[PDB]
């Protein structure tokens, strides 16, 4: 098990570390999470109390080094940092445990949410998208645009997701217009796939963390990607037999997930009506249709 | 964006614009069957395409071979016409490219977006005029060259004859969406109203009558009563 120690907590805070959250109060004695559990990637977030603008966090893997929070007062936000010190870190570490200043990450034993909804997520994959390369963890917020929006304005803090555009000529063949416009395999398969990610994984990886950047920060630019991303899938005619079955899952756990109140903002009417009931696959996501159904009968 | 009453005279400048409608593509008689069930029997079509600032009509006859084996024609219809208005302008010179083309349908955006995906700095838009261009097969010799066809063929007309030689493109728009909207409601009354007086003529190389000023003013007058007309017939009023 691994821990993010705070410097201190000068300001009221919600801190949510991956699906759980809880509030910190002015200069409350909090210095950090402990017991977080190896071998998946995380994000620490933060909601000030008194500027909920602005959901911002940072995603990190424990294995690629030593991490702390401390506030910066002059850019006003709790900042991730690498301590390279690793016997200064252990020493910090085992004080705050032993004065029993730090939460621990609440993970009941049943529970695989967290695994089911980063499944694919890799943090090599996440620097991509996410370009500082100086550090090993990767800064989100709510504002942070896309490549994609930003051709329709910094280029160092947009979202470098894969861009999908189902018109655009890399989505469709000279002379195959109606069938590939109607039929989105060869663009999801040959392009999109082969061309681009090179394999499945790296594609549920990006959608994953799309929908986890949509959730958490509330970005838009986020939501679109992994609206898209599924959208790429269903309106594919060929479709591999154990993507379908994987997808379901995947959107299955994101559904369940979602809080209730945020589906007004966070789902597309459209594109899942479409996806459950029109296209080629509204018979293959049996889980994800029943969740739907259940779950979030009005939007359909 | 759309196009409708408020930015209406942009039709009549300079910048090169065309009309596609679609309506006619895709043509079928719905008959019963030796065993009671029914079908359809597709007959031959055409895409209409016009340049609203000259009269030029470029016809592209839609022979039923098109459709030999094919499923869902309906969709279909909409692609091929996308296919062949993209050709269309691939085959003018640069300079005689249009600007804009104008879908009478917005069931044709897509389709043709998706096929002038080359030509970004071609804007594709729909309308909210419900214009009359269904109403292009009752010109006989329009309809004479799509039912004679036998084999894909585009035909170029001045759907305005000559009258651009003596009136404004709006004012030759205006009568021909007001003759085919005649016609459209009612096409007996409407070719009665055209051809009653025996002396006056088309010429060979025309559309329309050969009708001077003054026969035109009473035309028109009796193409308004006849819509008028109609629409009480219809709403009783
Ligand atoms: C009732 C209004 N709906 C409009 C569509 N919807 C939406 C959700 C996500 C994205 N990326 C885009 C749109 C918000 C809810």
């Amino acid at each position: 098990m691994n821990t993010v120690p705070f410097t201190s907590a000068p300001i009221e805070v919600t801190i949510g570390i991956d699906q759980y959250s809880f509030n910190v109060k002015e200069n409350q004695p909090f210095h950090g999470i402990k017991d977080i559990p190896i071998g998946h990637v995380h994000v620490i977030h933060f909601q000030h109390a008194d500027n909920s603008s602005m959901r911002y966090g940072y995603w990190f893997d424990c294995r690629m080094g030593n991490f702390y929070i401390q506030y910066d007062p002059k850019d006003g936000l709790y900042k991730m940092m690498e301590e390279r010190d690793g016997a200064k870190f252990e020493n910090i570490v085992h004080n705050f445990k032993e004065r029993q200043m730090m939460v621990s990450y609440p993970k009941i034993d049943e529970d695989d949410t967290w695994y089911n909804l980063t499944e694919f997520v890799q943090m090599d994959k996440i620097r991509k998208i996410v370009r500082k390369d100086e550090n090993q963890f990767s800064y989100v917020d709510s504002s942070m645009t896309t490549v994609q929006e930003n051709e329709l304005s910094d280029p160092a803090h947009s979202l470098n997701y894969t861009v999908i555009n189902f018109k655009s000529r890399e989505a469709i063949r000279p002379g195959h217009e109606m069938e590939d416009f109607l039929d989105k395999s060869y663009y999801l398969n040959t392009v999109m796939l082969q061309g681009i990610f090179k394999n499945s994984s790296n594609y549920f990886g990006e959608l994953q963390f799309a929908f986890l950047n949509a959730m958490f920060f509330g970005n838009y630019g986020s939501s679109l990607q992994w609206h898209a991303m599924i959208e790429l899938i269903c309106s594919s005619a060929t479709v591999p037999k154990h993507m379908l079955d994987k997808l379901d899952e995947i959107l299955y756990y994101q559904i369940k997930t979602l809080p209730e109140q945020y589906s007004d903002i966070l789902l597309n009417e459209r594109v899942w009506n479409i996806c459950l009931y029109s296209s080629f696959q509204k018979n293959s996501l049996h889980n994800t249709e029943k969740i739907m159904e259940n779950k979030y009968p009005e939007l359909l | 964006g759309a196009m409708n009453s408020s930015n209406y005279a942009e039709l009549f400048n300079n910048d090169i614009k065309l009309f596609v409608d679609d309506t006619n593509v895709y043509r079928v008689t719905v008959h019963k069957t030796f065993e009671g069930n029914v079908a359809t029997k597709a007959i031959n079509g055409c895409i209409f395409t016009l340049n609203p600032k000259t009269g030029h009509l470029f016809l592209k006859i839609i022979h039923t071979s098109v459709w030999a084996g094919q499923k869902r024609l309906s969709q279909l219809a909409k692609w091929k016409t996308a296919e062949e208005v993209s050709a269309l302008v691939r085959s003018l010179p640069k300079e005689e490219q249009p600007k804009q083309i104008i879908v009478t349908r917005k069931a044709m955006l897509d389709p043709l977006e998706v096929h002038m995906l080359d030509f970004p700095n071609i804007a594709i838009r729909p309308t909210e005029l419900r214009l009359p261009f269904s109403a292009a097969m009752s010109i006989d010799k329009l309809s004479d060259v799509v039912m004679k066809a036998t084999e894909p063929q585009m035909v170029l007309f001045n759907i305005y004859d000559d009258w651009l030689d003596r009136i404004s493109s709006y004012t030759a728009f205006s009568r021909l969406t007001l003759l085919l909207r005649a016609l459209k409601t009612n096409e007996e009354s409407a070719k009665m109203i055209l051809l009653s007086d025996p002396t006056i003529t088309i010429k060979s190389y025309h559309l329309w009558p050969s009708f001077t000023d003054e026969q035109w003013i009473t035309i028109e007058s009796q193409m308004r009563d006849l819509i008028l007309t109609e629409y009480g017939r219809k709403y009783n009023v």
